[PDB]
Formats: structure tokens, sequence, C-alpha cells
């Protein structure tokens, strides 16, 4: 269990690095966000199962619901970005600097 | 910190029942009704004193009354109990609903005798 | 002994789906005022074997514009998911007994959809892309409907297992308590299996071959095996869930025979539907599900929430 | 058969590394599907199966809609899988070597005891009620219906408000 | 729009921070933050221009990343102690990640880069709703963990937010970017006083909110976007000028305006806790803040920039200004210094 | 005529009867004339493990009755 | 009402799925509130013994609880037996 | 800040599942129920700095129950010494630890 | 272990079938054979251009409804509760608000495939 | 029919759970005795033969509470065989 | 305060809307060739499609 929790924390760290380092794709950034979400779900589920916290077992379902809501909003914003430009490029959406 | 104290093999030795789960479930209701005082004494000590190391006498009494119950079953009438627990042992869940006839014969045994 | 059990599950299923191809061709022919194959075998029984040998002795013909890794992974994935989906069915004792059997079924079906999508995108062709997008729309609609249907039916049942379904249907079918759920589940199994009326993923008329248009023989045979195995499986799941076979503890052979008869009847019903009806449009399938089945199944899910509460007929946990 | 969960956790780490390394979103969704299946296996190994099957089904639907969107708009003429740049492959194997190096360092430094090579597979499940009915995962998720109705209602309002939110965003 | 979805979206905007500040479970605080973000996004992207789309995208990815780090901290705390609140013996790494992520939610430097970008390209009322209402829930979480915070990281974030906000507001000519950099500076002051007194950061938050509500209202009256647009206010609404100047001076922290009170009492508490270096640097950069406010005052009030011909038609027409909201907040944000012992709590 | 489909139907019928019947018979052969003894819960698994320890041949399906008690 | 009846009949002729769904929704709302068996479901779930009944000490001042399972005292399940 | 509408109105939206030793679904426990109970009963009424100071014994016991670092280190030391003695040939494991034991129910 | 062995056996069976399919027959590969199909003509595009699906709002609604499904799925264990009145009310409210969202989207023409 | 049959199944489940309840104290006593036997043999095998290191206490616990702390699965099967440890970890989970 | 690193900037528009027209949707060209079953054996129906 501590080795697995270390691996899950490192997986979250990798997905956070993916979120922070952009590569030309808002969709790939959203994918990194949902990878962070999946890592947090697995961490919470493993912790609750190990500690037998059946009262706290609704917590992963709650984070999954709110994470899918935020993924829905991100996909809608990506649709609006694609309608604006046609390429979905984070470097292409840059015109608010002035 | 302190040294944890725990009993020895000599005081953990007991005459174990050596009886399968299907025959235990076949005899479960009459065992639960015959000596419920001893079993409830063991459960009361076990839930009051959370330490298992101070209920060993009550556990040995539970084993003793269970052994006496099964010895009475074996002495008085054994073959309808045998066919009843084998019919229970046949199914994958030991469902009482499958073999109510053998259950009725075993109940007739324990009502006529004892 | 367990590997022998795996063989006696897997090999009869593969022979059953090959003869399902034979039965489909003959039933469609006899409904089309013609015959089926009757030359290759004594009564056409060697026709699927001849088809299989021809497909596995033609070249697979890897294309140029093609993501080869996904192009190879997708048909093997489809076949292994079809067999994995066949694993936990009880007749009346499953090979692998799962507590959350229906959840396992749903997960494996969604992964089979992923196999179709990856094949369509990897075979870098426009008709393959069209077939993949149609698969996306189709699985959206039937996934939400199927989840609600199974929720309500297993709320009438106890746990998410299938031996519990056998013990529930010991006295009476589930078709009589929930027949509208059975109708919507039959239509949803058609949509899951990508069968007529709304196949729309291998659409021979709108597209050329859909997602198989670049798959030559070999992996194409793998896709066909997966599809027809899924046909037999969805009919088998429908007769386990709704048309409960007679179960007796002393002998299970009559349970297996009753399950066989009803599964054969529902497979022939699938071929009957294919002979009878024309194709939907894939937006019309989404409109039909999301505007007719989804409100009705939401209401019926609410009704099956309320029913054991006001009748005190809450099923046991085990 | 002791290090099964550790092998699964390493596979999850590799899948998250690929997702971080950011392929074309087709392969990103592939990596997230693989990671979701692996995390489902990890949850199933640690205990109740309902949470693992739930996250598997949810991510299957999510990555399906993601696949549709990256076909629709988030695509290009040559979608890079991993080998368009040798730097991506070199960085993947560099991260793998760094993972092996760090777990070897933490096995050598066994004072804290986060990762132990000899003690792996010994502390997976700590204490379980050997005799007992209704102690698996899913009973608590059911207790969301009766004991955490606030959790249930905030999740339901999130989904309802989300329907309104997505309609108003994509109203155009 | 549509009244039904207007009610749903605005109720969820209200409900987010309310759940966060009234819930004792860290998970429910996180779902309140999620409520606030997801509810406020469609209000941001409403005009459907490229700038609104860009601002909504930037805001979404920033707040989603910060909330994911918050949830990581919550899950790690739950792993370490089994509870759903940082009680007393959590890990300092967990607490520092919480502080960093809540700082990126709040938008103070060096996590401040998105805030003028998002505030620009967004209508003025939505900028008001962002810069006032969105900063209460993360501040509520920060106030809840009032001890067990790293004063070093707190003071570093505070000093760099005040420095960068002063410099950014000094450079900018767009009114919304000016308001965003003012937000960054005042958030720096609140975060500075956070580990020593929750009452003083609450007081500074209230003073800032009642100071920048009527500033945004006065911008909203004439839809004035730039320094020139606010400069031709003597022809449009000449009665606005004295209140505009007094509120800008109060945002600068000049005595005897009541905006001097939060900086004065924060400096007092930091003197009580022996942080004279930080307090002195913060006060000098607040003087820089007052410089760009005073340049704004020179543009709009103390001089008369040239006007155009169509402002005659603007004077011909009639207007409407909200009762009970502008004048009340302007008076309470300018002439309430002698009620300072009542204001401090 | 229409009965020409019955050979293929009968081959499908025997190929669908075979797996369930074979699974039941193999379960009986492996468990010694009884069923699989599925364990949905920890109590049932504990009963199986206790039976395996009681039998002495490390097989849970070897049922021990009243002959073990004198 | 004439207009309400005509509208309902037209809806039943033209869109007989929304009508069925709303009727089933209303029936599922109403039926638990009028059924006489609604309390029985909660009582059955209460009477289902998933846990061990922990015995209490005999201080001699409680006559309500039984002294043995074969006693007239205690919550008998004859309602469920005859249900 | 922290509003207390739940304490003011007397309701409990999210207060019955704040920690492990709190209202498990059927009757279950959370593997450190006694230790967390003792720690909370120690810390209540004196909360903050005093609870950090003079409930350190209870907190250390609860943290040891939950994380099991000392048990892991003790078991690792025992197994390391056992493997060293196996290498040096000075130890033979008993039948019950290694191989066939006498099974009791 | 049993389910793992069956999964691996099915995977190995599929791999064996495709390996037989690839190493058994005779290969004759040239450019016109392996060109993309496109109904007997050269493709104008590269088949990797943007596709512009028309049911994107339905897909996002499917995401939200799938998570509502995930909420609704623990009902078979929820009906075993001791209260059952708050359970029934909560299930009714959840299904009702899901249906209200579907009805609002239908009224606002969300699931109508805007071209 | 479903109402009547589900009520009958509820009665059958109550009967099965009551049989389990009647068999509970015997299983509890045997389980506690087996756990104490495993702990005693682990303590003796650590005591006499294993530890001759000068700075080591044999029966030392890791808690100051001096009450009964139930042992972990890895604590009671740690000195046992790897197959037995794997059975104790993944027996019920893998049995399917 | 324009410098060499920011002298190329422009003030934002008054109404936050600027012309950014591309008209590069590039509708997919697909031919119902003279092999399609829907085509009557001999037809090259070139289709400009928007999905
Ligand atoms: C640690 C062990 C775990 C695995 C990590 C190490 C090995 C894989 C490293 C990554 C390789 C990526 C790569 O080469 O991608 C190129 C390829 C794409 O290349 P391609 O197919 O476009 O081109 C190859 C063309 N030829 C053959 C002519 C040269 O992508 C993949 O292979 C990804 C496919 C999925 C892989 C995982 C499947 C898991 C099961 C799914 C069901
Ligand atoms: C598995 C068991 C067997 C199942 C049946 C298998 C055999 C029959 C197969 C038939 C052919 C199926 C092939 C595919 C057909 C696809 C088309 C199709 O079916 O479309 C669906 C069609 C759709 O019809 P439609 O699309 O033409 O509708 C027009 C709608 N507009 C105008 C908006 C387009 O029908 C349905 O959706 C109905 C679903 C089933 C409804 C069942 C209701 C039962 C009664 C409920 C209670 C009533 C009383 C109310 C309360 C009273 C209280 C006292
Ligand atoms: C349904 C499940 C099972 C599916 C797989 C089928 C199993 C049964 C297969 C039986 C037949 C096995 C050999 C098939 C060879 C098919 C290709 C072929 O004839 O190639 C000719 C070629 C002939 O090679 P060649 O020397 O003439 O050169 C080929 C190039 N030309 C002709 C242009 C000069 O290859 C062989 O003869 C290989 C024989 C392999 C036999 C393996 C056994
Ligand atoms: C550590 C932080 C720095 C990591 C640098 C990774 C390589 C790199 O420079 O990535 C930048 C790249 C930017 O995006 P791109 O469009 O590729 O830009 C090309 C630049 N001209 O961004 C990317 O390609 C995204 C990279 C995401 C990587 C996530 C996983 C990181 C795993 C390694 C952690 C650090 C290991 C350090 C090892 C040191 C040596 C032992
Ligand atoms: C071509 C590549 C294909 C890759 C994808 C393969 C897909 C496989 C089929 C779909 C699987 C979907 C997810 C299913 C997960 C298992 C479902 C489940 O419920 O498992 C739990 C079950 C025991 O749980 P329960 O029923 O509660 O029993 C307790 C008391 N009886 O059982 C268990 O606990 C057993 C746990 C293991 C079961 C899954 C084993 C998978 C093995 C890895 C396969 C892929 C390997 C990588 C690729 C290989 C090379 C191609
Ligand atoms: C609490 C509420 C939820 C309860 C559960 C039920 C869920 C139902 C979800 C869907 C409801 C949507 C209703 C509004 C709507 O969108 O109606 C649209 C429909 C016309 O749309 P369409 O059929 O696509 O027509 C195309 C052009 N003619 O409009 C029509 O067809 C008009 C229908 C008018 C009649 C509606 C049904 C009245 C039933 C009264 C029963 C009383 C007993």
């Amino acid at each position: 269990m501590p080795s697995t929790f270390f691996n899950l924390t490192m997986a979250f760290s990798l997905s956070l690095l993916g979120t922070l380092m952009f590569r030309s794709h808002l969709m790939s950034t959203l994918l990194c966000l949902e990878g962070m979400v999946l890592s947090l779900f697995i961490m919470t589920s493993v912790t609750s199962l190990n500690s037998n916290s059946m009262s706290s077992m609704p917590i992963p379902i709650t984070i999954l619901v709110f994470a899918a809501c935020e993924a829905a909003v991100g996909l809608a914003l990506l649709v609006k970005v694609s309608n604006t430009y046609g390429t979905d490029y984070v470097q292409n959406l840059n015109l608010l600097q002035c | 910190p302190g040294i944890v104290e725990l009993p020895t093999l000599e005081e953990l030795k007991v005459e174990e029942v050596k009886v399968s789960s299907a025959v235990l479930k076949a005899a479960a209701h009459h065992y639960g009704a015959q000596c419920d005082k001893t079993n409830k004494e063991f459960m009361l000590c076990r839930w009051e004193e959370k330490d298992p190391r101070r209920c060993l006498k009550e556990g040995k009494l539970v084993n003793g009354c269970a052994l006496n119950f099964f010895r009475q079953i074996k002495s008085h009438c054994a073959e309808p109990f045998t066919e009843y627990w084998t019919c229970l042992d046949y199914s994958n869940m030991q469902l009482f609903r499958h073999c109510r006839q053998q259950q009725a014969k075993f109940d007739q045994c324990v009502l006529d005798k004892l | 002994m367990f590997f022998i059990n795996i063989l006696t599950l897997l090999v009869p299923i593969l022979i059953a789906m090959a003869f399902l191809t034979l039965v489909e061709r003959k039933i469609l022919g006899y409904m089309q005022l013609r015959k089926g194959p009757n030359i290759v075998g004594p009564y056409g029984i060697l026709q699927p074997f001849a088809d299989a040998m021809k497909l596995f002795m033609k070249e697979p013909m890897r294309p140029l514009t093609t993501s080869m890794s996904l192009f190879i992974i997708a048909p093997t994935l489809s076949l292994t998911l079809a067999l994995s989906l066949w694993v936990p069915l009880p007749m009346p004792h499953p090979l692998i007994n799962l507590n959350l059997g229906i959840l396992f079924i749903l997960a494996t079906s969604s992964l089979s959809v992923y196999s179709i999508l990856w094949s369509g995108w990897a075979s870098n062709s426009k008709y393959s892309l069209f077939g993949a997008l149609r698969a996306v729309a189709q699985t959206i609609s039937y996934e939400v409907t199927m989840a609600i249907i199974l929720l309500s039916v297993l709320l009438m049942n106890g746990s998410y297992s299938l031996q519990t379904l056998i013990t529930t249907q010991e006295h009476m079918w589930l078709l009589l308590p929930a027949w509208p759920m059975a109708m919507m589940w039959f239509i949803s199994t058609l949509a899951e299996t990508n069968r007529a009326p709304f196949d729309l993923t291998e659409g021979e008329s709108e597209l050329v071959s859909g997602f198989n248009v670049e798959y030559a023989a070999g992996p194409f045979a793998l896709f066909f095996m997966a599809e027809y195995t899924n046909i037999i499986l969805m009919n088998a799941l429908t007769t386990i869930i709704f048309l409960g076979p007679l179960y007796y503890i002393n002998l299970p052979e009559l349970y297996s025979t009753n399950f066989m008869m009803e599964a054969l009847l529902l497979s022939s019903t699938f071929l009957w539907i294919r002979a009878s009806y024309p194709r939907f449009r894939y937006d019309q399938l989404m409109h039909l599900l999301w505007k007719n089945f989804l409100p009705l199944t939401l209401a019926l899910c609410m009704w099956h929430i309320s029913l054991p509460i006001f009748t005190a007929g809450v099923p046991p946990y085990m | 058969m002791n290090n099964y969960i550790f092998v699964l956790s390493s596979l999850f780490l590799v899948g998250c590394l690929g997702l971080a390394l950011k392929p074309s979103p087709i392969y990103g969704g592939l990596g997230l599907i693989v990671s979701g299946f692996v995390g489902c296996l990890m949850v199933l190994g640690f205990g109740g199966s309902f949470l693992g099957l739930m996250v598997f089904l949810i991510y299957l639907g999510g990555m399906l809609v993601v696949f549709g969107y990256t076909t629709a708009m988030a695509t290009e003429e040559y979608p890079e899988t991993w080998g368009s740049n040798w730097l991506i492959l070199g960085f993947l194997v560099l991260g793998v070597i760094m993972e092996v190096f760090l777990i070897c360092v933490l096995n050598y430094y066994d004072e804290v005891g986060v990762i132990n090579l000899d003690g792996l597979g010994d502390w997976l499940m700590y204490e379980v009620d050997d005799v007992g009915v209704m102690l698996e995962g899913g009973i608590g998720v059911a207790a969301m219906y009766s004991c955490a109705t606030w959790m249930m209602v905030v999740a339901g309002w999130s989904l309802f408000a989300g329907i309104f939110i997505i309609i108003e965003i994509t109203r155009d | 729009m549509n009244p039904i979805t207007l009610a749903i979206i605005y109720f969820t905007i209200f409900l987010g921070p309310v759940i966060t500040m009234s819930s004792t479970n860290l998970m429910l605080m996180w779902v309140g933050l999620e409520f606030s973000l997801l509810a406020i996004i469609p209000m941001l992207i409403n005009k459907k221009n490229p700038r609104s789309t860009e601002a909504a995208t930037k805001y979404f990815v920033t707040q989603a990343t910060a909330s994911m780090i918050i949830l990581l901290a919550i899950v790690l705390n739950y792993k370490q102690l089994g509870t759903w609140m940082f009680q007393q013996q959590t890990n300092g790494l967990i607490l520092n990640m919480t502080l960093m992520a809540l700082s990126m939610k709040l938008g103070l430097a060096p996590f401040h880069f998105w805030l003028p970008e998002v505030t620009q390209g967004i209508p003025l009322h939505m900028g008001l709703i962002l810069l006032t209402w969105q900063k209460i829930a993360p501040l509520s979480i920060l106030i809840q963990i009032y001890p067990l915070l790293n004063s070093t990281i707190i003071l570093m974030l505070a000093i760099t937010s005040i420095f960068m906000g002063a410099w950014g507001g000094l450079n900018q000519t767009q009114m919304r970017k000016i308001m965003a950099y003012s937000s960054i500076a005042h958030m720096g002051w609140m975060l500075a006083i956070l580990p020593y007194n929750p009452s003083l950061t609450l007081l500074n938050l209230m003073i800032y909110i009642i100071l920048t509500a009527p500033m945004f209202m006065a911008l909203m009256l004439n839809n004035s976007m730039t320094i020139n647009s606010i400069s031709l206010l003597w022809n449009k609404t000449p009665a606005m000028l004295t209140m505009i100047s007094l509120m800008l001076l109060s945002l600068g922290g000049l005595p005897p305006l009541t905006g001097f009170l939060p900086k004065w009492i924060i400096i007092t508490e930091l003197m009580k806790n022996n942080c004279l270096i930080m307090a002195t640097l913060m006060a000098m950069m607040a003087l820089l803040n007052l410089f760009f406010y005073t340049r704004l005052i020179y543009s709009t009030s103390l001089t008369m920039f040239p006007t155009n011909n169509n402002s005659k038609m603007m004077t011909h027409q009639t207007k409407t200004k909200p009762n009970l909201m502008f004048s009340t907040l302007a008076i309470m944000s300018t002439m309430t210094l002698p009620l300072a012992p009542q204001l401090i709590t | 005529m229409w009965f020409e489909i019955l050979p293929g139907l009968a081959i499908m019928g025997v190929c669908l009867v075979i797996p369930g019947v074979s699974t039941a018979y193999i379960h009986k052969f492996t468990n010694g004339g009884k069923e699989k003894r599925v364990a949905r819960v920890q109590y049932q698994w504990y009963l199986m493990e206790r039976d395996r320890r009681i039998s002495g041949v490390n097989r849970y399906y070897v049922s021990k009755g009243l002959e073990n008690i004198d | 009402a004439g207009r309400i009846s005509a509208f309902l009949k037209n809806a039943w002729a033209k869109e007989p799925v929304l009508v069925v769904s709303f009727s089933v929704w209303g029936l599922a709302i109403i039926m638990p509130m009028i059924s006489p068996y609604t309390k029985y479901a909660s009582m059955i779930n209460k009477a289902t013994p998933y846990n061990y009944p922990v015995p209490v000490r005999d201080d001699g001042n409680m006559p309500d609880v039984p002294s043995h399972p074969q006693d007239p005292l205690g919550p008998s399940l004859d309602w469920l037996k005859n249900l | 800040p922290f509003l207390d509408i739940q304490k003011k109105l007397g309701i409990s939206l999210d207060r019955h599942f704040m920690f492990l030793s709190a209202e498990q679904p059927y009757k279950n426990a959370a593997r450190c129920h006694a230790f967390e109970k003792e720690w909370i009963e120690c810390a209540h009424g004196i909360g903050g700095t005093r609870a950090k100071k003079e409930c350190k014994i209870e907190f250390d016991d609860f943290e040891e129950c939950l994380l099991r670092y000392k048990t892991m280190r003790r078991m690792h030391d025992i197994k390391k010494q056992r493997e060293k003695l196996m290498k040096e040939g000075k130890y033979t494991p008993p039948p019950h630890h290694s191989g066939r034991e006498e099974p009791r129910p | 272990m049993n389910l793992y062995t069956v999964i691996f056996i099915n995977i190995l069976l599929s791999l064996t079938l495709i390996l037989v399919a690839f190493w058994l027959p005779q290969m004759n590969l040239y450019s016109e054979k392996a060109n993309p199909y496109e109904c007997g003509f050269d493709p104008t595009s590269s088949a990797r251009l943007p596709f512009s699906m028309k049911f994107f709002l339905v897909a996002i609604t499917f995401l939200l409804f799938d998570l509502e499904i995930a909420l609704l799925l623990p009902l078979p264990w929820a009906i075993q509760t001791i209260k059952t009145s708050t359970m029934m009310i909560m299930a009714f409210i959840l299904v009702t608000i899901l249906s209200l969202g579907l009805a609002y989207e239908w009224t606002q023409k969300g699931l109508e495939w805007t071209e | 029919r479903m109402m009547r049959w589900n009520q009958e199944r509820r009665r059958l489940l109550i009967e099965d759970l009551e049989a389990r309840i009647a068999l509970m104290p015997l299983f509890q006593a045997e389980k506690d005795r087996r756990t104490l036997q495993i702990l005693r043999e682990n303590l003796e095998e650590e005591a006499i033969i294993m530890k001759d290191v000068p700075n080591w206490k044999v029966g030392e616990s890791v808690f100051h509470t001096t009450r009964w702390v139930p042992p972990l699965i890895g604590e009671m099967y740690g000195l046992r065989t790897k197959e037995e440890m794997s059975n104790a970890n993944f027996g019920f989970t893998w049995y399917t | 305060y324009p410098s060499k690193e920011t002298a190329h900037w422009k003030p934002p528009p008054w109404n936050d809307v600027d012309i950014l027209k591309e008209k590069a949707v590039t509708n997919m060209t697909l031919n119902f060739g003279p092999q399609h079953p829907a085509a009557h054996g001999v037809l090259r129906l070139v289709l400009e499609l928007s999905g």
C-alpha cells in the first residue's frame, strides 16, 4: 500500500506536469486534467478501502461527478474555440495581452 | 513501550469441534436454542472486554457446550441429521429452502426425543 | 480441469457462431423465396468452414495510410472482448461467478465499441471515419438507455449478480412484470450488436463497408466472429434476464436446454428483424432513443423504484 | 502474486507518463483508457469492485466523447503518435529509467519504509473482518442515498446546472 | 438569454461560495469551488466574441488546475490522518500545496498573469462579479486554516503580489486591467495579514469590495473602457467626478478616506508581530498604487479632456443610475474613517 | 423446404447446450459430487476456509460430519 | 374542461409516449402515499439481522427485554410470517 | 470565513462523516476506531495548541494504527535478521511457519 | 486467478488467430494495392481533416447523463436501507431533475443536430 | 407475484442470517483462539531463535495504550509462507 | 510606456469584437465512386460534406 500510494502520487505529479507543459492542444490539456482526476479517484478509493471508511466511500463518486461536469464545460469551451478559429491551438488564442 | 502479554499454547489448547460448515448450518437453529446462555456469556464478555485474552474460559465453554450438543445429536438420532446435512452440503449456498423434507424429519427427531 | 472447462465454453461458442452465420444465410434465403447454401456441406454445414479457410488463406493486405498498431490491435480486441463477455454467463452455473456481473457486461460492451472506433480511425479512409463517427453516435444513445433499463430490472432483482436472476425467475419470468423494459432492452441489444434495422456501422448502402472497408481477410474474419458472438451473447443475456428458464436443483440439464431453446429463438428473431426491416438514419436512431425510450425508461425506472417500497416486495441482499 | 498491485501501479504510472507526454488525442484517449482499466484493477485488488467498475464505465464514456471531439476539431493532417520526435521517446525511456532509479534509491534507503523490495506485497490489505455480511464497497455508495443526502443533492445539482451551463455555452 | 437558465446560473454562482464558507468538510469546500467556477464560466462567455472565448478558456484551465491541486492536498490529508479537515498535525507539504493552489485560485502573483487577461475582454459587470465574489470562497478556506500556515511563503506571495500589482497597474491604460492589478495588490495585503489576524483580512476584503463595487458601477454607467473613455466623463456625467475621485483616493489609501484604515491596521498588526521590513516594502508599493490611481484622477476629474460632437446628443438623452447601491457604497467607502473602532473586530 | 434450416439449428442447439452442462459436470467432478460453493461474502469465504482447514486434506469440499466427534 | 380533454386526447393519439411517461411518473409519486404496505418495507429491512445482536447485562431492572430467544418477550416477526 | 449555519440551525449536512470513527453504514468499524476515539476524546475541549501538546500520546498511537510505519519496520527487521540467519545457516524455520502446519478451525 | 487465466487465454487465442492470418498466406504488396480505397478514385483529402460532428451538445449531455447513471446505479443496495423514506424521496428527486434537464434541452432544441 | 416471492425470499434470508447468528459465537471463539495461537508462535519464534541482537525487546508493542490491538494480516502471516500470505490477501477477491 | 518589446501592440476594440474571418472550414470532399452500391454502378457523385 505505501508503494502503490507513492506510485499514484507520482502519476498525479506526471499528469500535473502534463497540464502545466502545453503542447499546442487544448484537448491534450483536458486529457491531462482527466488523468489527474483518475489518479485522485484511485488514491481516494484505495485509501477508503484500506481504512474501511465505508462512510467516506461516496467521496470518489462525488469527485467523479464534479470532474465530469468540469470536463463537460471544457469540451464546450473547446467547441467555442474551434468555432472561433478552426484549429484549437492554445498559442492561436493569445489576443488578450493588450 | 511495554511487552504485550498473550497466552501460551497449553492454555490455547481445546477440544476442537472438527465439524464442517454444512453440518453446523444444519444444526444451527437447535444449537442456537439449546445453549444460548453460554454463547451469550461469551459474546457479552467479548464485547465488554475487547481483549480476546480474557475470554478464553468462555470460549472453551462455548466449545464444550457445542461438543455436548453434537454428542447428544450423534447419540440419539444420527441418520436423518446425516441426510439433512448432506442435502444442505449439496447446494452451493446451503439453502434451507431446498431440503425442507429432511429438515422436517430432523425436527421430528428432536421433538420426539429431547 | 479448469482449462478443460475453458475449452468446453469457448469451442462450442465458436462453432455456434459459425453455424449462426449458416443459419442466418439460410433463414434470410428462405424468407427471400430462395435457399441457403446447400452445396458445400451435405446441407450447407461446411459453408462456414469454407468461408473461414478462404478468409484465413487470403492476404491481410496492410495499407499504406494506416496506423498499423491500432489497425492490428482492434480486431483482436473485439474478439477477446466477445469471449470475455461470454465468460460470466450462468447456465445455471457460470464459469466465473461475479458479484457485479451486469457491470462487467456493460464495461466489456463499451470496450468493444472502442475496438470498432480504433479500427475505423486507424484505417485512414473516409468511409472508415464515417463508420467510426456513426458508431460514436449509436453507442451514446444505446448506452444511456441500456444503463437505465438494467438499473430498473435489477432493482426488481436483488444484487448485480445473475444466479440471483435465476432464483428471482424461479417461479415466473421477468417479462410479465417488466415487458416494456424487455421491448426497449431488445431494441437496445440490436443497437449494441449493430444489427438491422440500425446497423449503421457496417452500412453496405450508405457507406461501402463502414469501418471494415480497408480490412481485408483475416482481421475482417475476426471482426465478423466478434459481431456474431455478440449477437448470440445479447440474445443469451436477454433470455437469462427476462425469459427465465426452468431451474431445478437436482438437474440443470433442463435449464441448459430451455436456455438453448430461448436463445435460439431470439437469435432467429434477430435474423427475422434483419429480413423484415429497412435501415434507420443514424440521427433518427438517436432521436428515437432520446425522445421515446429515454423519457419512458426514466419514468419506468422511477416506477420500479417506487414499486417494492409500496408493495413491500424489496428483494433480499443475497 | 504478491507484487501484482505494484505491477499495476507501475503500469498506471507509465500510462499517466504517456498522457503527460501528450500524443495526438486519439492516443491520449487510448492511454487514459488503459490507465482507467489499470486503476479499476487496482481498486478491485484492494477491495470492493463497485468503485473500480464505476470509474471504468465513466472513463469509457468520457474517452468516447473525447474521441468524437478530437476527430471533429482537435485533429491535424499528421497526428503524432509518439515517434514524430525522437525527444518524446527519449524522454519516455528517461522517465522509465528515472522511475527505476528512484524506486531503487527508496529500496536502498529503507529507513522510512515507503517502498521496500523485500517487504513488497506484505502490507496490501491491513485488516479485514473475516466473518461478516455487507462489508463490501457499494454499501457506502448506497449510504449516499440515506446518510449523505447532502452529497447526493450537490452531485445532482451539479449535473442539472451543468446541463444548463453547456447549453448556454454552446448556444452560439 | 433565458430567465430559467439565468436563475439557475446565478443561483449556482451564489451557492458555490456559500457551500464553501458554510461547510466544514474539505470535500464540500472543493465542490463549492467547483460550483463557483462552472457556474461563472457561461456568464463569462456570453457575448460570444473571440476575446470572451479566450478569457473563458484561460479562466477554466487555470481554475481547474488549481482545484485539482486542492483536491490532491485534501486526499493526501485524508490519507495521512483519516479526517476531512486539516486539524493540527498535517504535513507542511500538504499545507503549502493548499496555499499555492488557493493563491492561484485567488490570482495573486506570481500566479497573477491570467487575472488581467481574463478581466480584459469580459463585460464590466462580469469583471465586478469575478473580482469581488470569486475571491471569498478561497479566502474563506484560507481563513479556516488560520494557524498552521507557512508565514514565509505567505509573506513572499504577499510581497510579490503587491509589487507586481503596483507595477502592472502603473503600466496599464485599460480600465479593466487597472482594476485587476488593483485586485492583485489588495489581495496581497489580505494574504499578508492572513496568518496573524483573520479579522483584518476580512476587514480589508470588505473595504476592497465596497470600494471596487461602485468603481465598476461608474464604469458600467457609461460603458467606459479606457482612460480616454473615462476622461470624457465631464460631458457625459459631470456629477460622477467627485465620488470617482474620492473612491480612487480611498483605493490609494490616502487619509482621511476609509481605505487608509485597512493598510493602517494591517501595518499595526505587523508591527505587533515584528515584520517591519515587509510592512515598509508593502507601504512603498502601495504608494505606487496610489500613483496610478492619481494619474487616473488627473485624466477624469482634475482636467477636462477634449470631447466630441455626439456627446451633445448624449446630453440630450436621459439616464438611469441604481439607487441604494452606488451612493451608499461610495459614501461608506469614502467617509467612514471615524468609525474605525467599529469597523475593526 | 423450411425444414432445411433444422440441421444448422440443431448444431447451434447442441453447441449451446454443451457449455452449461459441461460446466455443471466439471464443477461436480472438481468439488466431489457437490456444487461450486460460491462465496459472495466474507462469511461464506470464511466458511470455505474453515472447511478446508477442518478436512485435513486442504480441500474444502471434503465434508466432515459426526464421525469426527467420539 | 373541454380544452384540457381535447388536448389530452390529441396528445394520447399523436405522442403516446410522453403521456405514458408523465402518467407513470405521477403513479410512482402517488402510489407510495396511499398504499397500506409502505411501512412494511422499512419494517422488513429493520427486522433483517445483518449483525450479531449484542447481549446486554442483567441488572434485574429491565423486564421488557427477554431472557432467552424462546420467550414471549422481544420483537416477534409474526407480522412478517403472516404477511 | 467559516459560517456556522449548520451549528446555528442544528442540522448536520456534513458532520457525521468527518472522521473514521463516525457512523459507519451498517455497524462496521474503520480499523482504528478505538485510537481515533481516544484521540478525539482527549483533544475535545482543549483544542489547538494544548491538544497538540498533551494529546501527543493518543495522536502517536492513532497515527501508528493508521499508517503502521513502526510495525512495518519491526517486521522488516525480523525478516532481515531471519534471512541473515538463513544465509549463515544458523536458523531452521519451524514446520508451521514454513510448510505444513496443523490446521485448527 | 481463474478470470485472469481466461482473459489471457482469450487474448492469446485472438493473437494466435491474427498471427496465423498474417503468416499463412502469400504476400504480394505494391502501391496501388495498398492505396486508400475511396471508391475507385484517388482521395482528394487526407482523411485526417476536421470532420465537424453535428451532435456535440448531445455528446456533452451524454457525459452528464452517464454520471447521473453512475449516481443512480447503487440503488440495489440503497433499497436495503433502514429508512427507505428519505431513500425513496432522494431517488424521486434525482430522476425528476434528470428528466427536467432532458425536457429543458428538448425544449431548447439541444438534441436537434444543428448543421 | 414478484411482491409475494420477494417477501418469501426476505423470510428465507432472515432464516439464513439467523443460522449465521446462532453459529457466530463458535466461529468467534475459534477465530480468537487461532489468532492468539499464531501470535504466540510468532512471538516464540522471534523470541528464542531469531533475535540475539543486543538492543531488542521481544514482545515490545508499538503503542503506549497497553490494550488489545488486533493484528494485521501482514503482521500475523508475515513469518508464514508467501503462498499463505497471498491466500490471506487475495483469497476472497480472487475466488470467482 | 511602449518599448522595443511592446511597440507592436494595439489597443483593444471598444466592443471587445474584432474581425478574425478565416473561411477555411474545408468541407470534406468524398466521391460516391463508380463502385459504391448506392451509386448505380456508374456514377462519380462528388460530395462536399460538412460532416
Ligand atoms: C425480448 C422480448 C421480446 C421483445 C419484442 C421482440 C419482438 C418484436 C420486434 C418488433 C420489431 C422491432 C425492430 C426495431 C423497431 C424499431 C422502431 C421502434 O420500435 O420504434 C419505437 C417506437 C417509436 O415510435 P415512433 O418513433 O413512430 O413515434 C412517433 C414519435 N415522433 C412523432 C416524435 C417521431 O415505439 C416506442 O417508442 C414505444 C416503446 C415501447 C412502449 C411500451 C409501452 C407499454 C405500456 C406502458 C403502460 C401504459 C399504461 C399507462 C398507465 C395506465 C395506468 C392504469
Ligand atoms: C488485445 C489487448 C486486450 C486488452 C484488454 C483486455 C480486456 C479484458 C476483458 C474486459 C475486462 C473489463 C474489466 C473487468 C474487470 C474484472 C471484473 C470484476 O468484477 O473482477 C472482480 C473479480 C472478483 O470479484 P468478485 O466478483 O467480487 O468476487 C469476489 C468473490 N467472488 O475478478 C478478479 O478480481 C480478477 C481480477 C483480474 C481480471 C482481469 C484480468 C485482466 C488481465 C490483463 C489483460 C490485458 C493484458 C495486457 C495486454 C496483453 C497483450 C495483448
